[PDB]
């Protein structure tokens, strides 16, 4: 997934994934 | 490259092709209905192109365009200012000076690389407008962020105003 977006999107769902994993 | 209007828009280049109040404009190298003042013949290098806002006359109300209709030659148009107050609604688009999270914590700037490591270059997001370390959403976030200067805190989100007191 090239462009931005499908960029973003991953970093984004990266910290997202990130914080899930410390509340934890 | 910037969609919103500082001071009385000479600079402004975004892409607004309506006056403030519907009417599309006409494409400035048009002569019906009416015939301009400022053709990007005789004015080239002023923004003068397509059928976007403008304004070329270092009018004290800025931008604007000449309206499609023939009734009402030319007339202004709307244009976020920049800077900004409060997030609209959840400000895919917030281009203000906040840069303290809800928690509280000051802001870490996308320039830097610490105290957190991270993708969000901003050379990489020119658009994306990474000033400083001013809270933001590039990503289709729930509202804008930032990466905190909290080493134990990665990033959170800021409390930033809604002007209007999902989305509507």
């Amino acid at each position: 997934k090239l462009t931005a977006d499908a960029e973003l999107q991953r970093l984004k769902n990266e910290r997202h994934e990130e914080a899930e994993l410390e509340r934890l | 490259l910037s969609e919103c209007k500082t001071g009385n828009g000479k600079n402004y280049r975004g892409t607004m092709s309506k006056t403030k109040n519907g009417i599309t404009c006409q494409k400035w190298s048009s002569t019906s209905p009416h015939r301009p003042r400022f053709s990007p013949a005789t004015h080239p290098s002023e923004g003068l192109e397509e059928n976007y806002c403008r304004n070329p006359d270092n009018d004290p109300q800025g931008p604007w365009c000449y309206t499609t209709d023939p009734e009402k030659r030319y007339d202004y148009c709307d244009i976020l200012e920049c800077e900004e107050e409060c997030m609209h609604c959840s400000g895919e688009n917030y281009d203000g000076k906040i840069s303290k999270t809800m928690s509280g914590l000051e802001c870490q700037a996308w320039d830097s690389q610490s105290p957190h490591a991270h993708g969000y270059i901003p050379s990489k997001f020119p658009n994306k407008n990474l000033k400083k370390n001013y809270c933001r959403n590039p990503d289709r976030e729930l509202r804008p962020w930032c990466f905190t200067t909290d080493p134990n805190k990665r990033w959170e989100l800021c409390d930033i105003p809604r002007c209007t007191t999902p989305c509507k």
